[PDB]
């Protein structure tokens, strides 16, 4: 739960570098993403991070993208928490992250400009092309929230959007020929630091998380540019202190964010029929 | 609010009794406490009362816009409420465990005769169909309920009438003048719910229980039956131990019942059609309106009416008068320096 | 003999009954979704993930949750809840005793039809205790006391309870301050990676004893790596424990 | 004579507050905002603190006399409400959570708490033990001059009391039974 | 306390209130016309420190199919933890909605302005009015700062001008901006607090109006027109006593009438 | 139409104007109005803080009518994270204060004005506080290169190219809480408002403590 | 549609549809299960009688008590709707959960123990409930807690003047003629049972007779299923 005779070791452990288990300080874990696993819509992707399972999935969708950006394509954010996620939040428990994690995935992809707002846009001020991300959260391995980050992407450039044709109406759609399809490393992503004494971490169990006040948000592409990125805590910090995390950002992320980025292809090449 | 107590002796007893397949309400165990039906001053307009459970039919009627799809045959709505002067226990929301249930549960059986064509209501497909909401309001609450909720409902539905003059082209006119006359209704089938409680072990079977009874039973089991002797839904509840075979007898026993229940729709709703063509006598309920006690009905004159409507200048001219003058210092007060 | 819940056994006069088995209509039933067990004069089944429900005098630690004016209510792995109440502790006296949540040694007097398990402590063998390590195992990864109560060569000594909870401590330099200070960098090591070792075991579908603790920990000799990857190594290192800890035997 | 929770005075080598307290490596900060306010010791140095606009702080004493108004009323139990533990109190947040029982409703006697005080009246008594087990506190009535104060009749009227256990009102007549 | 009933009182039956005030007393009465820029019509009318500004946003939508071409006008009345700390944590109070719909039938009951004016293009088009009003700080005739907070924010309304060219809406905010918001009528409100034997007092407070015992609340319009009379239960009454609430509400209306026709020439134009 | 690469509107600030609420607070920034009624301690085994968010039904040209849960969902929550280490909660075991605040108006930054406004109905209130949280507007420009802004305006942080807002504690330079959704720059280029974020805070830090007293004041002199 | 002893899908109208389970998944629980109908998918999990968690109120004594969620996948029916806005089926929905087990599950021996079973649908194909239903039982199977019986649930359809079982999806279109009943061959007592479809007082014998025995046949496969995962287990 959160004892303190234990949260001694926990802080000077992380802060010692023995984490906790058999790890330094700035240590992962084998992270994994399958992409398409619901026979049922575009992009799909099941990341199983530590202790936790994520899945999302995408559609396309015509017309209307809005009224004073028509003539583009934006993206829908729903997010599910699973009664099953938590032993605890139960009917009324998922509005909570359920809601959060629907807009701190809802603004980052939003200012992200990531989005080719270009390959998905119908008949400008007309038609529009509209993807619905949705998330379902399986358990929880710790540092949950970053597994949304990969789940969130790894399932997009699986987003095999169908080639459709419109012609005023009237609508094609080749089941066999699937290439209007979009998909681009300018992607973001979630970097999450919790200080655990002045040895802060990113990617720690809840164990972990348990002996601290806040954490930051950093968010960076295939390289290292920014997208939302916040402090997220009860308690505060040193802004001395968070340029050094903040660095963090662009420095660890792009590591297995790179190497993950990545093994989108290891499935795509390994099995263009084998899978 | 207020949680209706239960002795031990009365429930075990009540159960002594059932073991002694007696009704308490002394009746036997595939019988209905009678049921009577009252119509409305107004068409679409019912009570039910499966003898201590009052139910309350009210439908509407609409020229929405039907939905995207297939918009070619309008929808309707229906809804059911449990009053607080429903049960002592019936604090508006809470009980949803019933209200879910049976709205849905009620809801469902609608939706599957489909005994209500929804194209005939539509006028304009694709532009403007007709939306027909019901609502249910569970007045008194006693025993089986969503047997007389049904009964409601059907028996509602029937009496309804929807208007209709003039619409031609892409314009749509109605006038109640002409509304004189075109005002009806599709109601293609009709079906109505059967609820069989059980007790200890089901080994002993209970229909149309009574408040009383509703509680003693561990489990209970509904079904829907149309006048084509043929289902439309069934529920079982309360978890028991319903051997199909024996599921099958109550299968029967129930259309059994619906048959002569309909009976009673179309016998009075006969029976109120006549009255409108005749003498004439629309109104809630005179019959508890005669019958002697607990209610009473007079009409009763209105010079007493106009003689002392000129006193009102005698406290208008009185009083206020010297009201008046105390204007001429709040014109000044806080208007005049406020200017900051 | 393996059967699913719901089907009967062998009917016969002098037969009592376990846990996951009943008598239904004259018969005998498995109720629980397990394996058949038939020792003495007694019917049982085997379960697959059950709960804690030891027997005699017990030994488990416990969580705590909130305590009460009277009794303190601590948390332990099982259909059964463990609540201690000031009989056994060597109105404010209890919330300097043992704080909100906690994790403390036990002696179990009895877990009584009234459902629930009981504590009371004595020694520091029964005592609250702190540091920051816990295993969280299926209280069936468990074998006995003779080969229980035991600390051994591995730069730390570990006690795990009748449930599946384990803790793993630093030997003691001789009770509540004795770690509140930060132990060294040698002891952190030793006990963070007996962490990721006990793991594969019980991943492993092994037991958790003495001797048996220690080959997994033996085994620890070539791919000393700390942090053991969950599926390829520990792969591998029950392998080999086995292969130790086997060849002891046959 | 002003001070906001940012600003710092003094520090550990002179004094230590207890109104407007906050204190980071020996320096002097104030926790509170509102009023300064500093204090003399019989020690040679000063203690600081903010001003408490508050002066007024909880001070209901042990067995201290107490102003109050009946609550409920069990023949058995008797439940009030408190409002000025001797008068400079006039707090309100243990408000009205206190409880009497017939034994000590008196010294002598044996008449029931109805035959005492009634639901509606102002009631006067000395403080018995707390035991804050379940956030109450203790009372006597034990007093030739403790007991109850305020008589109200049937009408609407006030009483007096004619003797040691009574109260009336001159309007109607109503002999009626309250702990004088 | 729960005790000073009668004290509140002892002040009334030697006429006089623990404010300083007595039978009758608009007391601090004060409007800021179009205070917000991002809205098109304002009104901040602050009494014995209680808030309610009325903030008008417009909108164009499209009048029922039955009322044709009928204009729209939609208030709201909110009250939020701010005003008082007694008040809840969510969705509209008991109270906080009766006023909502109060000013609403005030509105209906006033004629103020006539739909007619709020059509875009008669039969497809129409002008929406969002009058959101908000009690910053509760205590006393919470009915009255509305009657002003809202006619006032009303006068403070102004918009461009209605077009459709080609199948298209043609408005520009330089528009032509005439009969910005103009109603043949200005009725207001007032609202007197009573006590069981008549005795009564205006301009309630939030304790005044409390240990209250009935409420009364009377709209005319300028002519003298009762817009409408509420009484939520008032221990009963008399003509004649009401006829002095009668006339005696006239004066503080007419007051009120000219504490927002001073701001006309002031603080419109400044 | 630009300014100063670090200007700021005029600062307005009365606090204590709330008589119904403990605390007051309330602000103004040529286009902003935030204000903010707290709420004593109350139990329902330390107990926290209870903040909430709400913009006015008018705050603007639109109409948002109903409280959007979304909206300050995340609004309210982030300033209740930021403001949340602000005061103590030793002092309040087994109890909780709520803080309320509507934005009347949004002059751009109106979101670091109201973790500004808040702030004073605190410790107006009178609140176990340790530090004030201090909140400001910063903006880089539309400019080709990168063209900087400190704190933006209604009309100015809608053409953003990037868009952030975050609070510290002045006195002991506390990262109250820095929320900004990356659209321009590295992970270093962000640097540009953190380091343009302390000059803020210590810059107004005392424009706020000092209407803070001037109320404290006028209420500490009225009794 | 569905004929010369092939039906739509392209199979027996009596043979079931091929179903595989993953029982006992996460390890993070205590009773998990995933199966899916064919191709509607879902999955179910189960905690524990742990001692009454979250509202230490209500609290039923002499037996234990039990909770069960149950939810879609957004994308999992056909297009996409609101799981939390459209709630008045998914709980209708759970409640019949509840009941099921509630009858079955021996809550006599956890009194006051509170089991709470969570199910959610994946991908939606037809049958959702019946699925749910083993879907969750197997969950407990995993969290071993004894019950009376195994049990599972069937769909049984009417149509062509006959009768088919395990409606899948595409004739859930039909006429709409589809029953269901939870039940334990224990004895053959028909724990739940939900038809909701048109059809004539006498098609039952023979729909009722569908689904009835299509459980007894989802039961032993599974039986299977199941009598394989404990001897694994074992080792």
């Amino acid at each position: 739960t959160l004892s303190e005779a234990e949260k001694v070791y926990i802080v000077h452990g992380v802060q010692e570098d023995l984490r906790v288990d058999g790890r330094g300080c700035e240590d992962y874990r084998c992270v994994e993403v399958e992409t398409d696993v619901v026979s049922n819509t575009s992009g799909s992707a099941r990341v199983k991070l530590g202790h936790t399972d994520i899945l999302v999935g995408v559609k396309a969708e015509m017309g209307t993208p809005k009224l004073e950006k028509p003539n583009e394509g934006y993206l829908e954010f729903f997010v599910d928490c699973s009664a099953s996620a938590t032993p605890e939040f139960e009917g009324r428990g998922g509005d909570d992250l359920g809601t959060e994690i629907a807009n701190t995935l809802y603004r980052i992809f939003n200012n992200k400009s990531s989005v080719d707002l270009k390959t998905l846009c119908i008949s400008p001020r007309e038609h529009c092309w509209v993807l619905y991300v949705d998330v379902l959260l399986l358990e929880c391995g710790g540092n949950l929230f970053d597994a949304i980050s990969i789940a969130v992407k790894a399932a997009l450039f699986n987003t095999r959007i169908p080639r459709v044709r419109v012609l005023e109406d009237i609508e094609l759609s080749d089941d066999p020929y699937d290439c209007i399809r979009l998909s681009v490393e300018n992607v973001p992503c979630i970097v999450t630091l919790c200080k655990i004494g002045y040895r802060h971490v990113v990617d720690a169990t809840l164990q972990e998380e348990a002996c601290s006040l806040a954490s930051l948000l950093v968010s960076v592409t295939s390289k290292g540019v920014v997208t939302c990125m916040r402090k997220v805590g009860k308690g505060s910090l040193d802004p001395e202190s968070i340029f050094e995390m903040m660095e963090t950002g662009k420095r660890v992320g792009k590591v297995l964010h790179a190497s993950l980025q990545s093994v989108v292809h290891k499935e795509e090449s390994l099995g263009p029929k084998r899978q | 609010m207020k949680e209706t107590p239960l002795s031990n002796c009365e429930r075990r007893f009540l159960l002594r009794a059932i073991e002694e397949k007696k009704r308490l309400d002394g009746r036997q165990t595939y019988d209905y406490r009678n049921i009577r039906i009252s119509f409305g001053t107004d068409y679409g307009c019912c009570i039910v009362e499966l003898g201590k459970t009052r139910v309350l039919g009210q439908v509407s009627c609409e020229l929405v816009s039907p939905k995207l799809n297939r918009a070619t045959e309008g929808i309707l709505f229906f809804n059911l409420e449990l009053s607080q002067m429903a049960a002592p226990a019936f604090e508006p929301g809470r009980q949803s465990d019933l209200l879910v249930k049976l709205n849905r549960l009620m809801e469902r059986c609608l939706r599957n005769s489909k005994c209500i064509d929804t194209e005939s209501l539509c006028v304009v497909a694709g532009e403007k169909v007709w939306q027909i909401r019901v609502d249910l309001h569970l007045l008194n609450h006693d025993g089986n309920i969503i047997d007389a909720a049904s009964i409601a409902a059907i028996v509602a539905l029937c009496h309804f009438r929807r208007p209709d003059v003039s619409v031609q082209g892409d314009e749509v006119t109605l006038y109640t003048p002409e509304e004189r006359d075109p005002v009806p209704l599709s109601i293609h089938h009709m079906p109505i719910c059967v609820s069989f409680a059980f007790f200890q072990q089901g080994t002993y079977l209970l229909v149309d229980p009574n408040e009383r009874e509703e509680r003693v039973m561990d489990g209970l089991l509904v079904i829907a039956m149309n006048k084509h002797r043929e289902i439309c839904t069934i529920q079982s509840s309360g978890g028991i131990m319903l051997l199909k075979d024996q599921v099958l007898r109550c299968s029967k026993i129930a259309g059994v019942k619906v048959a002569e229940i309909t009976e009673l729709i179309l016998k009075a709703l006969e029976n109120d059609q006549k009255v409108r063509k005749e003498g004439g006598k629309f109104g809630f309920a005179e019959s508890i309106a005669n019958q002697r006690i607990t209610a009473f009905k007079m009409e009763k004159a209105p010079x007493x009416x106009x003689x002392x409507x000129x006193x009102x200048x005698x406290x208008x001219x009185x009083x206020x008068x010297x009201x008046x003058x105390x204007x001429x210092x709040x014109x000044x007060x806080x208007x005049x320096x406020x200017x900051x | 003999h393996l059967v699913v819940p719901g089907d009967t056994i062998t009917t016969d006069t002098g037969f009592m009954r376990g846990h996951g088995t009943y008598m239904g209509e004259e018969k005998l039933i498995a109720s629980v979704a397990g394996s058949v067990e038939r020792v003495n004069k007694l019917i049982c089944v085997k379960a697959l993930k059950t709960r804690y429900i030891g027997e005699v005098g017990d030994i488990v630690v416990g969580r705590i949750t909130e305590v009460q004016q009277k009794r303190w209510k601590v948390e332990t792995n099982s259909r059964l809840d463990s609540v201690l109440l000031l009989s056994s502790m060597n109105e404010l006296a209890m919330r300097g005793f043992l704080q909100e949540g906690d994790l403390i040694s036990a002696e179990v007097q009895a877990v009584f039809s009234d459902g629930a398990v009981s504590l009371h402590t004595r020694s520091l063998k029964y005592g609250k205790l702190g540091q920051g390590v816990l295993v969280q195992v299926s209280p069936s990864l468990v074998k006995r006391q003779k080969t229980h109560f035991h600390d051994l060569p591995c730069g730390a000594s570990v006690i795990l309870g009748n449930n599946g909870f384990i803790w793993i401590y630093p030997t003691p330099e001789h009770g509540f301050i004795a770690n509140l200070e930060p132990v060294s960098l040698a002891d952190r090591e030793v006990i963070s990676r007996l962490r990721n070792c006990i793991i594969s075991l019980v991943t492993q579908r092994m037991m958790l004893y003495d001797t048996s603790i220690l080959y997994c920990y033996e085994a620890s000799l070539p791919h000393q790596i700390k942090d053991i990857l969950k599926p390829e190594i520990m792969e591998e290192i029950v392998m080999e424990t086995r292969q130790r800890l086997l060849e002891q035997e046959g | 004579r002003y001070c906001i929770p940012g600003e710092r005075l003094c520090n550990l080598e002179e004094g230590s507050p207890g109104s407007g307290t906050y204190t980071r490596h020996g320096y002097i900060f104030s926790s509170l905002a509102g009023c300064l306010m500093k204090s003399s010791e019989n020690g040679a140095l000063p203690v600081v603190s903010v001003v408490r606009e508050t002066e007024s702080q909880l001070l209901p004493d042990v067995g201290a006399i107490v102003t109050c108004k009946v609550s409920s009323i069990n023949s058995r139990f008797a439940k009030v409400h408190i409002l000025y533990v001797g008068s400079m109190p006039l707090k309100n947040s243990f408000r009205g959570t206190i409880r009497k029982e017939d034994v000590r409703a008196t010294e002598k006697d044996k008449v029931e708490i109805y035959k005492s005080f009634r639901p509606g009246d102002i009631v006067l008594a000395k403080v018995i033990s707390l035991g804050d087990a379940q956030s109450n506190y203790l009372l006597t009535t034990a007093e030739n001059e403790l007991g109850v104060v305020v008589a109200h009749s049937e009408s609407g009227i006030q009483m007096v009391p004619i003797s040691w256990c009574e109260m009336q009102c001159p309007k109607t007549h109503t002999k009626e039974f309250r702990k004088v | 306390t729960v005790e000073p009933l009668e004290y509140y009182r002892r002040f009334l039956k030697e006429n006089c209130r623990p404010d300083g005030r007595e039978l009758g007393e608009f007391r601090t009465t004060t409007v800021n016309i179009g205070s917000i820029s991002t809205a098109d019509g304002s009104a901040l009318v602050k009494l014995g420190n209680t808030t309610v500004i009325c903030g008008v946003k417009a909108e164009f939508a499209a009048p029922s199919t039955d009322a044709p071409d009928k204009g729209y006008v939609v208030p709201n009345v909110d009250l939020p933890p701010l005003c008082s700390s007694r008040f809840r944590s969510g969705p509209p109070g008991e109270e906080a909605q009766v006023a909502s719909q109060f000013i609403a039938d005030v509105i209906e009951n006033s004629q103020i302005i006539q739909k007619e004016d709020l059509c875009i293009s008669p039969g497809k088009l129409v002008w929406v009015l969002y009058c959101d009003l908000i009690c910053l700080d509760y205590d006393g005739n919470i009915l009255d700062a509305c009657t002003f907070a809202l006619l006032a924010a009303l006068k403070n309304v102004q918009l461009p001008e209605v077009t459709i060219n080609e199948e298209t809406a043609l408005a520009e905010v330089n528009l032509k901006k005439k009969s910005y918001l103009n109603i043949r009528t200005h009725p207001v409100a007032t609202s007197f607090a009573v006590f069981d034997d008549t005795l009564l007092i205006v301009d309630p407070t939030g304790e005044e109006e409390h240990l209250a015992t009935g409420t009364l609340t009377i709209v005319m319009d300028e002519e003298g027109k009762l817009c409408c009379l509420h009484k939520p239960g008032g221990s009963g009454l008399t003509g004649a006593k009401l006829q002095d609430c009668m006339s005696r509400a006239v004066t503080r209306h007419k007051e009120v009438k000219k504490l927002m026709d001073e701001v006309i020439k002031s603080m419109k134009p400044k | 139409g630009t300014r100063d690469p670090t200007r700021l509107r005029p600062v307005y600030a009365r606090a204590g104007l709330l008589s119904q609420a403990k605390g007051s607070a309330y602000l103004e920034a040529g286009g902003t109005k935030v204000l903010c009624a707290v709420s004593g301690p109350r139990q329902a085994l330390r107990g926290r803080l209870l903040c909430d968010f709400r913009r006015a039904p008018f705050a603007g040209r639109r109409r948002r009518a109903p409280p959007g849960g979304c909206e300050e969902r995340e609004l309210a929550l982030a300033l209740q994270e930021a403001l949340e280490p602000a005061v103590r909660l030793g002092r309040y075991p087994r109890a909780q204060l709520e803080v309320s605040a509507l934005l009347l108006e949004d002059g751009g930054s109106a979101l670091a004005a109201a973790l500004t406004a808040a702030a004073l109905a605190l410790a107006d209130a009178g609140v176990e506080m340790y530090d004030l949280v201090v909140g400001c507007g910063l903006s880089l420009a539309p400019g080709p290169a990168p063209t900087w802004l400190l704190d933006p305006t209604r009309l100015e942080e809608e053409r953003a190219a990037a868009g952030l807002t975050v609070a510290l504690m002045p006195v002991l330079n506390q990262v109250a809480g820095l929320l900004g959704s990356g659209e321009g720059g590295l992970t270093e280029s962000w640097a540009e408002a953190v380091r343009l974020g302390l000059e803020g805070c210590q810059r107004l830090y005392p424009v706020l403590q000092q209407s803070l007293v001037r109320a404290a004041r006028r209420r500490g002199a009225a009794a | 549609l569905s004929d010369q002893g092939y039906r739509v899908d392209g199979r027996r109208a009596g043979e079931l549809r091929k179903i595989q389970a993953r029982m006992g998944v996460f390890a993070q629980a205590d009773g998990s299960a995933y199966i899916e109908q064919g191709n509607t998918k879902a999955l179910a999990v189960v905690y524990g009688p742990h001692e009454i968690r979250g509202s230490r109120a209500r609290a039923l004594p002499d037996r234990a008590l039990v909770n069960c969620q149950y939810s879609s996948a957004t994308f999992s029916t056909g297009e996409r709707k609101r799981r939390p806005h459209g709630d008045r089926k998914s709980c209708e929905m759970g409640l019949q959960l509840r009941q099921t087990f509630e009858a079955a599950i021996l809550t006599q021996l956890h009194p006051r123990s509170q089991i709470d079973i969570y199910v959610q649908v994946l991908q939606a194909d037809g049958g959702t409930y019946a699925a749910c239903v083993n879907a969750a039982t197997l969950a407990v199977l995993d969290a071993g807690i004894p019950m009376r019986d195994f049990v599972c649930a069937c769909s049984a359809g009417f149509v062509d003047g006959t009768a088919l079982a395990d409606l899948s999806h595409v004739e859930e279109a039909a006429g709409g003629p589809q029953l269901a009943l939870a039940l334990l061959p224990a004895s053959g007592q028909i724990a739940l049972l939900e038809m909701d479809a048109r059809l004539h007082e006498d098609h039952l014998e023979r729909v009722l007779e569908a689904a009835a025995q299509a459980a007894r046949d989802v039961h032993t496969l599974l039986d299977r299923v199941v009598r394989q995962h404990v001897r694994e287990a074992s080792i």
